[PDB]
């Protein structure tokens, strides 16, 4: 199942977090902090 | 014994007995409430009297799998006004041909010779003229003038958007090197430059913080946001509306007690709003920008007087059921799946939705 | 379960012929008085009449409020009983009038049949469909939602009003929910979840309900029991609409409110149709206005009024004062605390003292009453007082004479224990003896004046 | 019905001769009281004239001598026609505004703007309804509606297919329509389609389909007091506040500008003012500050008459320390006539008895009725009045048809009047608490 | 801190006989009162019988707060005991009546129970999905024990709480699944390196065993008035503890008393009744009393204790005086205690304690001082005089209280008698009751 | 800057059999008129015009209480 | 605490299927007066930096109880960047970019009486009604 385009998501675990971007999300002001603005 | 439900209603049919005779069909109830009220009257989801109006769905066969819903809801209390007072100019505030006074009123008294204008304003703002404070309480000449004609709960919309960052400075700007920096044009905001509120929140022993939370922990800790209501309203009815044979009126009444704006700031923003704002390529500031509707004080009841029958009263609302459950958890103990007879065939139905309940297996 | 002063107390003890049982229903004696109460219970249940006014007059201690309750059981639950002090009367919030009109208004019952027009399901679809408005500053608004709800009968799909889509929304409502819809009020409630996918793994605590058996519109009767004042709240104070008064009117702190007589005067028009309609019994009831002597000279101008409606229900008065100052009226003295003008309007059901003898039955019935097994010479003993004191002294004794006996391991009360009783609990006059004699003068240890 | 029998319910009128105000010597349920039935016609000829303004008029007399009866009976003889505002004297003492607003209301309350307004109503039977709903809604529909006199077909726009959807209209449905407004009320089902409505339960009734044309200008007379229009300006929903009080202390300025705009109505001839009565009931409940206000509100163009009632003698009035005839200062009683109320004869008693015994379902034996009325004249007529419904209550439990002397004596035992209560007191004042507060519990 | 009545810790009688000890539990003398208050306590805690005026009476001090504080701590935490000062009812927003009416039902207990249920593990991992611009969160939860792994999804208000508590992988949690709260109880992992600003370590915990779920029975007492503000309301629960709270209209009251009724016969509830104590009861009025009177009579009445220090004296609002300065028709309804003024020996012995609760150590002869000053001053004053005395003594670094430093605050500190001669001695200089005042030499 | 709709112009009125809407006629004067009127106000209603927002500037007062 | 110097993320070594975006650490520079320092944080800060709207020149701090941050305001640094720009600037911190310190709070019990009896910072409308 492909991501849902507006969802952000973070997860946590024994191997520290990440913050994974719906490629929607790139390219939108939303992506600016993850280097992936307009 | 019979349950509190059962000795009420079989209480007040057995007092027929003293009515007439027609036995054989009293003594059939008796033994009906006796095994359970809900063979006799279902307990089902209810809510307060309803005072007033609806529109009645006449037939079931003819309504068909799509249909409108309408909020048709009207009070019955009902005020005839003519249009000559309601809408021809017998409201003052309202302008129009007529009511000649109110377009020029309007004007000068809310602009014109309005001491809250900015030029107005603009004209007081040094020495000892009546808005020298203005240059060190927070606001602009707009905001002033905003805060001046707009009602407080537009005013608490405005609220909604604001950062409180002389809080967050109360929180850098310590050291005596900061001098306990404020803006100069924030001078005045003593109260929200120096309190405690900011400090308790930002400390890592919450002890302070705490202390503060008390009445809202403990109100929830005694589970009062989760026990059920012990009572409602016995009656409940919408407002009271003017009924005018006018256009006019229609669009009114639309405008206030539908308040589009209102609602809105209520709600919060649409979804299409959300996804613009989302998908933008640069941020924008949504209205209102969250719902400002607060959260329900009963966490279960929300903000309805609407009850749903528990299955919980169900069990108990039988005294045979009520000790029957007690010796079904014995006899399940006893290694025994339910098994049982009944001289009424509907309250085999009932012990399905009672077993379906429990989970217990025939 | 509790035992209070009238526990004891079950009804008039009349025959059929409406004569007093000299010992019957609790009661003993006050027969005169327990016939003429049988004769306002026949006033009440003949519903013909309105605004007449009853008082029970006589001293502390006869059995006055005793009656009063005895009349509240003949009636039954159906008949409104709606008992209040003259204490009651003064609110900070309203005018003591408005308090009265309230109580008025409480007395006076309605039983209505009410239709209640439904959908119930499950939540399959929820699409909600809007409009880019002309720049009004709020943005977007939602122009309408389209639900599907699923029950055991199939199902259906709903064009909401955004009106009642806001109900959906502060429900909280989600797909797969099951929700009940009463299209009287567009109000919501979230029955649950289905019991489809009813895993257990949710933190949310849900309570998964099974889907709606029967068809998913349903239009069911129920039979509601409402005063007349519970109108006068609800049309108010308005609370069941989806619009935004209603809305607000629920966020703001209660408070009562001076309802008009115009408002309470077009509620006669809505609860007459309603009785022309067939779906609703007027069952008027009984006001009992306890130490009505702590009314004032407003409250009994206003009552002259307000039982001249050509609805009101019964009032009954108590008081228990002779040639007394009418309260407000320092220049009126009266007897029973009643303007001269307010007694005309009653009448008086006088209630008297009771004989040794009774007292004792009173005694042996209230004891028992409290399962306190007493012996005869201790019955004697306790009906001793009563004559010597007052009548009450005598059944506020029982309780500790039974913890006294029981903490002595007796099965019953004897006469030491009553005299036990008597001394480590005084009556108010042996404490005023205590006064005048310690307080006969001043000092480190003397009791203030 | 909602209408129970109360002290009042005979009275149906003043019972005057309206070619002469001679007052008859009894009809419509009031007897006797001539002269003072005469005065209160001769204030009901110029109520209704409207020409006269801000006139006080005082009743005096005993308790229960038709002071009330005879403000009921103008009342009753007005009707609908002038506004009749009833205020016991006990309903000013507000908390929510002061003495004098409320007074101020009192008086708005009771002068009427009569505005005549005429709509077209269409009215019939639904023969059917098509809508569309063409994912979206309400793009096109038609209705047909018929009379027993005609049949018609109408294309309806957007937003009357929502009012027909929100109101549920439906084929057999009698409605009326609105058209200015766009209101449905739904009238009732008609019979003849009593089949198609299978979720109607048995409880429903039916109607007959309407009759002449499908529509017609009705006119609608409405009267709207002085009082509703202060308070409909006061906020944005000011008329609510005419239903759940909470009315501030409404500003003067806007009173004035509605008296100026009510002026000009009346000058344009779009409204007529239709002057009421205001009847203050036991109006010495007033005090000092009430009086000077009523003074001067009774010096207004748009005052109404006041009808006044009361029971004191030279009494102290309210809000001082001194006396005055009927606790009324001077200054205020310089600017009131008065009608006097004198007591009964006891063939008066026997008739008002009669009445009453008419009015409540009683029937009295000629030996009953001539024992009550004994007991009027020593007990006053309040009291026998109570005793007729003791006496039926005491006959149907003896299953009496017709109320007996034995029925009568049971009353009068059961039940005291006020000097035998009286005198109940004098002799238990032992065992009634005292105005000392001492009492003696003691047998 | 030490308070007036500190020292007291029950009423010091024989459960088995109540015959009061002479001194116990810090109570002394007042042997027939005691004894009397005992009979009341076990006919409180019997729960039987409802609406039961005593009105303790007697002289200034002689200990009838003190009584009625020993009953309090008899009845231990799980009884209501409602202390009302008289004068606590003449509120501006709410009537007399009204706040009566909020003093009684503040005084029956409602005792519902509910099964929660909860969980304890390790969180294993988190997922937090979040809405861009806000609006609606998602997540899963996955949380381990010894014996069992789960992943639970969670919505709005547990992610919430989550990302408040800042949970963590590592992190041991509980979760009451009931109410939603969560508490973490530790970590058994260590805190990280690869982050910085993570905040506090808490403490070691080894894993939980058994399974994630358990059920847990848990009671809580509620007032009848707790009951009764939030059934009046739909929102601003806060006027349990704000005091908002209007004049309640009594519909909602009784369909609150049928209610608790019917939770009683379900066995949902027990209720638990117990004291209103009204001190100073002689400031009430008429109206107050003709309140208490039928208010008393209701089964769901508590039982209401009184004291009064006043002679034959004034009613307030009203123009007449009456024994205690309380209505005879109310008085009717009352069984009286009388205290009486103490011995003394008794006075040493209550001074003794006074001395022992405040930890000075009086020499023999200052303990004889004091109980003389404590018969023609008061056991208030000599009371007073032991705290005051052991600064004193702590001045001149006196290991115990000795007669100097009684007599030395004798001296400094005026007995209220002496007092009063001091006044009457500068009846001059003083201002009058006609306002006249002389300020020269 | 007052304005005012009068209604829907009875040309319409066909627009459809049956709409909920008024028709009335077209103004049949001029479609500009000039008329001076000589207002009067009081410092009094100056003073309420500046204490609080009033009339349509407030819609929440319809709640009342506070 | 300090003037933002820096925000930049660190890209994951295992990147979520479907993402194609995955950050590991975000790293963000803060200066002082005092000094500044390279500060890694959980990614999680993204949610806080975009709703706050933190950028480069900033001054912001973060609080390590949530490990969220909030801006005080843009860094005086940066007054001379336009003509005109609709906001006052905020000195750059003159502690510690790290401050730890014992703090001490004067409380009466009245003040717990009235904090707990009027809540001050609720964001919802009869809260910001009450407020006002
Ligand atoms: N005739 C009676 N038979 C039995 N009990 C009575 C009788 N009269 C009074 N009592 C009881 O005596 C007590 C006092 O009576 P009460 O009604 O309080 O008198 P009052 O209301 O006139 O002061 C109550 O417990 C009441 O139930
Ligand atoms: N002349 C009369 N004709 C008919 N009924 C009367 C007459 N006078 C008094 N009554 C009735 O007797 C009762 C007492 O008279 P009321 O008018 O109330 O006297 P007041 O107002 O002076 O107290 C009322 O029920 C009234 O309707
Ligand atoms: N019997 C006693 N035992 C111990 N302390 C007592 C006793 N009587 C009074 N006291 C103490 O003396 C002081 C006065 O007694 P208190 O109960 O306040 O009298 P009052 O009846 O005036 O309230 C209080 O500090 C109280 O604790």
């Amino acid at each position: 199942k492909r991501p849902d385009p507006m969802m952000i998501r973070w997860v946590n675990n024994k191997m520290g977090s990440v913050v994974a971007v719906p490629e929607e999300l790139l390219g939108t002001h939303a992506g600016v902090v993850f280097g992936a603005g307009p | 014994e019979l349950s509190y439900r059962q000795r009420a209603m079989y209480q007040s049919l057995r007092n027929q007995i003293s009515i007439m005779d027609t036995l054989m069909n009293l003594v059939m109830q008796f033994r009906k409430v006796c095994n359970h009220p809900d063979l006799f009257e279902r307990a089902d989801t209810s809510s307060p009297f309803f005072c007033g109006h609806f529109a009645e769905t006449g037939s079931f066969l003819r309504e068909g799998t799509n249909v409108a819903l309408g909020y048709s809801t009207r009070s019955l209390v009902e005020y005839r006004l003519p249009r000559l007072i309601w809408c021809d100019g017998g409201r003052l505030d309202k302008p129009g041909p007529g009511n000649l006074v109110a377009g020029f009123r309007s004007k000068y008294l809310n602009h014109m010779m309005n001491i809250w204008t900015p030029e107005n304003i603009r004209s007081s703002l040094e020495g000892i003229e009546n808005f020298t404070w203005l240059r060190f309480v927070d606001t602009s000449l707009q905001e002033a003038y905003r805060a001046s004609h707009t009602d407080v709960f537009a005013r608490a919309v405005d609220l909604a958007s604001k950062q409180n960052r002389l809080g967050h400075m109360q929180i850098v700007y310590d050291e005596p090197e900061d001098k306990k920096w404020t803006p100069v044009h924030a001078l005045f905001q003593i109260c929200e430059r120096e309190n405690p509120k900011a400090v308790a929140e930002i400390t890592t022993e919450g002890v302070l913080r705490d202390l503060m939370n008390i009445a809202r922990v403990k109100y929830r800790e005694l589970g009062l946001c989760r026990l059920e209501k012990a009572a409602r309203p016995r009656a409940s009815a919408p407002p009271i509306e003017v009924v005018c044979d006018s256009r006019s009126a229609v669009i009114e009444r639309e405008n206030i007690m539908f308040h589009p704006a209102m609602r809105k700031a209520l709600f919060g923003p649409t979804p299409s709003e959300i996804k613009e704002a989302s998908f933008g390529p640069r941020p924008v500031t949504l209205y209102p920008p969250r719902a400002l509707l607060p959260a329900p004080d009963h966490d279960k009841q929300r903000f309805t007087n609407i009850t749903v029958p528990s299955m919980a009263r169900f069990v108990t609302d039988s005294g045979k059921l009520a000790k029957l459950d007690e010796l079904l958890r014995e006899l399940k103990e006893g290694g025994h799946r339910v098994l049982l007879y009944f001289q009424m065939t509907r309250m085999i139905d009932l012990m399905e939705e009672y077993l379906t309940y429990r989970n217990y297996k025939y | 379960h509790r035992t209070a002063a009238h526990t004891h107390i079950k009804g008039l003890g009349l025959n059929s012929s409406g004569i007093a049982e000299k010992q019957a229903a609790g009661f003993v004696g006050q027969c005169a008085a327990r016939e003429a109460c049988g004769v306002v219970v026949d006033l009440i249940k003949a519903h013909k009449m309105a605004g007449r006014g009853v008082l029970l007059a006589g001293g502390p201690g006869t059995g006055k409020t005793a009656l009063a309750l005895a009349i509240s059981q003949e009636l039954g639950t159906k008949i409104p009983f709606c008992p209040i002090t003259g204490s009651e009367i003064y609110s900070t919030e309203v005018k003591k009038t408005e308090v009265l009109m309230e109580n008025f208004r409480r007395a006076i019952g309605l039983r209505v049949r009410e239709t209640k027009d439904v959908y119930e399901g499950e939540v399959t679809e929820m699409t909600p469909e809007e409009a880019e408005n002309p720049l009004g500053g709020y943005g977007k608004t939602i122009s309408t939602l389209l639900i599907g709800l699923k029950s055991a009968r199939g199902q259906k799909k709903l064009r909401l009003d955004p009106s009642i889509y806001e109900a959906i929304q502060k429900e909280r409502v989600q797909v797969g929910d099951v929700i009940y819809i009463e299209t009287n009020t567009g109000a919501c409630k979230r029955v649950g979840r289905s019991d489809a996918y009813a895993t257990e793994f949710d933190l949310e605590a849900e309570e998964y309900v099974p889907i709606p058996k029967g068809e998913v519109h349903k239009k069911k009767e129920i039979v509601q029991d409402v005063t007349l004042h519970d109108l006068d709240v609800a049309n108010a104070r308005p609370q069941g609409g989806q619009d935004i008064i209603s809305m607000m009117g629920q966020l703001m702190k209660p408070k009562m409110t001076e309802i008009t007589d115009k408002l309470r005067m077009e509620i006669n028009k809505v609860v007459q149709k309603y009785i022309n309609q067939g779906v609703a019994e007027l069952i008027p009831g009984v006001l009992f206005i306890d130490e009505a002597h702590m009314l004032d000279i407003e409250c009994f101008t206003y009552l002259n009024k307000a039982l001249e409606s050509p609805i009101a229900p019964i009032v009954v008065l108590a008081s228990n004062r002779g040639i007394a100052t009418i309260r407000g009226a320092d220049d009126l003295k009266a007897a029973h605390g009643i303007p001269p003008d307010f007694l005309q309007r009653l009448l008086i059901i006088p209630t008297h003292p009771y004989e040794p003898d009774e007292i004792r039955r009173i005694v042996r019935i209230r004891a028992q009453t409290e399962g306190v097994q007493l012996t005869d010479a201790a019955v004697d003993r306790v009906a001793e007082h009563g004559v010597r004191i007052s009548l009450r002294y005598c059944l506020q004794l029982l309780a500790p004479a039974s913890i006294l006996a029981r903490v002595n391991g007796r099965t019953q009360v004897d006469v030491q224990d009553i005299a036990e009783a008597e001394e480590l609990f005084l009556d108010a006059r042996r404490s005023a003896n205590i006064l005048t004699s310690t307080g006969e003068s001043g000092g480190l240890h003397g009791f203030i004046s | 019905g909602l209408n129970l029998i109360a002290a009042h319910s005979h009275i149906r009128g003043l019972g005057v001769d309206a070619d002469t105000l001679e007052p008859r010597p009894s009809s419509q349920g009031l007897v006797g009281q001539e002269k003072a039935r005469k005065a209160a016609a001769v204030v009901l000829e110029m109520i209704k004239q409207g020409k006269i303004a801000g006139r006080a008029v005082l009743i005096a007399g005993p308790p229960s001598t038709g002071k009330t009866a005879i403000a009921m009976g103008m009342a009753q003889s007005l009707g609908q026609d002038v506004p009749f505002t009833t205020l016991a004297a006990s309903e000013i003492f507000s908390l929510e505004m002061s003495k004098t607003e409320a007074l101020t209301q009192a008086f708005r309350k009771s002068i009427g703007v009569r505005i005549k307004e005429e709509s077209e109503i269409m009215e019939g039977e639904v023969v059917e309804i098509q809508i569309d709903r063409s994912t979206g809604g309400a793009k096109q529909g038609k209705l047909t509606i018929k009379t027993t006199d005609m049949e018609a077909i109408y294309d309806m726009g957007s937003k009357m297919i929502d009012a027909m959807t929100k109101e549920r209209v439906m084929a057999g449905d009698i409605i009326s329509i609105d058209k200015s407004s766009g209101k449905i009320t739904k009238l009732g089902r008609s019979y003849a389609r009593s089949r198609d409505y299978d979720a109607m339960g048995v409880d429903t009734k039916f109607l007959q389909c309407p009759e002449g044309e499908l529509q017609k200008r009705k006119e609608v007379v409405h009267t709207v007091s002085l009082h509703e229009i202060d308070v409909i300006n006061s906020r944005t929903q000011g008329f609510l506040a005419l239903f759940s009080g909470d009315t501030g202390e409404i500003r003067s300025e806007i009173r004035d500008q509605i008296n100026t705009k009510v002026a000009e109505w009346k000058e344009e001839g779009k409204a007529e003012i239709v002057p009421g009565v205001l009847f203050i009931d036991e109006v010495h409940m007033l005090d000092i500050e009430c009086f000077s206000y009523i003074n001067r509100a009774l010096e207004s163009d748009l005052a109404p008459i006041v009808i006044m009632a009361s029971n004191r003698g030279v009494s102290r009035i309210r809000g001082t320390d001194y006396k005055s005839p009927h606790g009324l200062p001077l200054d205020f009683l310089d600017r009131v006539v008065i009608i006097n109320t004198h007591p009964y004869t006891p063939d008066e008693l026997r008739q008002i008895l009669s009445i009453r015994a008419q009015e409540e379902e009683v029937d009295l034996t000629p030996d009953a009725l001539a024992l009550l009325t004994k007991i009027g004249q020593e007990a006053g007529l309040r009291y026998a009045s109570n005793l007729i419904t003791t006496s039926q209550l005491i006959a149907a439990k003896r299953r009496a048809k017709q109320v007996g002397v034995e029925d009568v004596q049971r009353s009068f035992k059961l039940f005291y009047d006020p000097a035998r209560s009286v005198r109940f007191v004098q002799e238990s004042e032992k065992r009634l608490i005292g105005n000392d507060g001492v009492v003696d519990f003691s047998y």
